[PDB]
């Protein structure tokens, strides 16, 4: 089912794409995963430790 | 030694923001060098204008609410961070907003000066939900480059400001997204040449020709201290 | 909101009693950043009063771990409201879904 | 750089550097530049780059 | 525009071929732009002269051998790439090598001319075990650009070679190694600016600073059609 979704929006089925590089402009040798995680703060801030 | 030079050829405005710039001919191995050099210096060193102080009457700090306004004031500040102006002569201006009556308050009815160009006049700022409500604001607009937060500015400055100036973070750079592409060109018998195609997505405030010329200028100026001396 | 959840966002966001839920049906009368006044339907009005409910939202307030509690109105002016809906998102909700 | 419990070194390279050292020094059967000759490590660097 | 530009601090020379150059301070993120542009220009696009094509007597193919020579011919065709040459008048010219007897065959024993300079006369080519053996070959040297291997050339050429023509890798560009490196520097209040430390190593025919300024000139001369 998840692969049917991925193929409905014209995205690669395997899940991983080609990433270039930022500093030199070359291509990374191999495909790389890309997606959308959902992540959280936590209140162990630094301004309360130093 | 068959060196050859590029010339800016074609500009094709897809829309009011998107734009594609072609550039040829380039000998082999020079598509990527120029492409990546000026990709790196367009995303960080362009000059543009953005809002940096807001004064709204009858409000003391940025955590209160107001009579007959949908948003609380943090939301008004976070909506003002992203309007796009274009200033011709000065380097700082004071704009004024003033409205009354039910309805949405958009950016169209900033009382324009003589030489301030507002790009999108259909960008919403507030909502007024009562017939007696009114709102009146004084915005300041400056010029600079890069990213400058509010903490740095408050700690640098020694000047004293009253209870009621509210400081906003600034984000001056106008260019949003940029991606280049190298393709094979056609010249009479030289099949060795190339062509470069840069596609550029920004708000208003920059006409692309000027963007590429400024990038090339600062690159050549940087190399100058690197040719002559040793 | 979260793009991938397990269907039980809405129950935790509502039953935790931190979002202001409608008390009786009606159509919204006056919406402001710090109170909403709603006018009940005729069928739900018992004949004593005139039938208006008034919700006073709680703006910035201390939570006893030293963080901020505030509420935002979630409906526009002049649109109907049925009993059991939400009228004001809480500290960490979004249209009645726990968004954390 | 030698632990006093038993003289085994205590700066073993840990977990990410070893994968780089392991991806450099391996051999594929087809890649390119198969079977041409060089004059030192320096021309190998130039060719790879 | 409130630009910032550097003051070339150090050039500390190790020998006639090595060098390393620091430079400080540059705006944030201008280390990598300059380093990368320079490195690509140096490796791929400099002009120079070097040996391409060889004619050895009594040799037919890359595998064979010639009696009275300590090497194979693979060792000869490797020893014959580092031969650094300077031609000033022509675009291509031909050398002839003729030797006999016992002894290492250095580069000085070659038939030299007026307009061609060999910058390391001590360079070795081959040995001769048997004093009854001689060697006689002729070498082709051409002027070009970049780096061009031999498989590409032989795929390109279908010409019916006189059986005995062997083809070498060219190494036109006069740079052995270049590598840059970017690390952090400071100006009074700001601890973001970058210092750049390039490290360069070329053969003869060019002193390093000469190579760097010629490369920078190539790139600026490319850009000259936009600034104005």
């Amino acid at each position: 089912e998840i692969k049917e979704l991925l193929k409905l929006g014209d995205l690669p089925t395997s899940g991983q794409i080609r990433l270039y590089d930022g500093r030199t402009g070359e291509q990374f040798e191999r495909p790389v995963t890309v997606g959308y995680m959902y992540m959280l703060k936590l209140n162990h801030l630094v301004d309360d430790k130093m | 030694t068959e060196f050859l030079k590029p010339r800016l050829v074609d500009i094709e405005q897809v829309s009011s923001t998107h734009a594609k710039v072609t550039l040829e001919p380039l000998e082999r191995g020079f598509g990527h060098t120029l492409g990546n050099a000026l990709r790196r210096i367009l995303l960080s060193s362009m000059p543009g204008c953005a809002v940096t102080e807001v004064e709204i009457d009858g409000v003391l700090h940025e955590y209160s609410t107001k009579e007959g306004v949908q948003e609380d004031i943090l939301e008004i500040l976070l909506n003002l961070k992203g309007l796009a102006v274009r200033v011709q002569g000065k380097d700082e201006v004071i704009l004024t907003l003033n409205k009354s009556g039910i309805g949405p308050v958009t950016a169209a009815d900033i009382t324009h000066d003589g030489d301030v160009e507002i790009v999108k006049p259909q960008h919403v700022i507030c909502h007024l939900t009562d017939e007696n409500a009114s709102i009146s604001m004084r915005i300041k607009v400056q010029r600079g480059r890069g990213y400058v937060p509010a903490s740095t500015r408050i700690h640098s400055e020694e000047d004293e400001r009253p209870i009621g100036r509210l400081l906003v973070d600034a984000c001056y750079s106008p260019v949003e997204r940029i991606a280049y592409n190298v393709e094979a060109a056609r010249v009479e018998q030289r099949t060795d040449l190339d062509k470069l195609v840069i596609e550029m997505e920004t708000n208003g405030t920059i006409d692309p020709e000027e963007a590429i010329r400024r990038a090339a200028t600062i690159l050549a100026e940087q190399l100058e201290a690197f040719v002559d001396l040793r | 909101k979260p793009l991938v959840g397990t269907g039980m966002e809405r129950a935790v966001a509502v039953d935790s009693g931190v979002t202001a839920v409608a008390k009786r049906g009606g159509v919204v009368q006056y919406v402001d950043a710090s109170r909403i006044v709603i006018k009940v339907n005729e069928d739900e009005m018992y004949p004593g009063e005139a039938g208006i409910d008034i919700y006073n939202l709680t703006k910035y307030t201390r939570s006893n771990q030293n963080t901020c509690i505030n509420q935002m109105p979630c409906v526009s002016l002049g649109e109907p409201v049925e009993r059991g809906d939400v009228l004001a998102d809480g500290p960490s909700t979004d249209l009645g879904e726990l968004a954390l | 750089i030698l632990s006093p419990a038993n003289g085994e070194p205590i700066i073993v390279p840990s977990q990410d550097v070893v994968l780089g050292l392991y991806y450099m020094t391996r051999d594929c059967v087809n890649a390119k530049g198969e079977g041409m000759v060089l004059t030192g490590p320096k021309e190998a660097e130039r060719l790879y780059r």
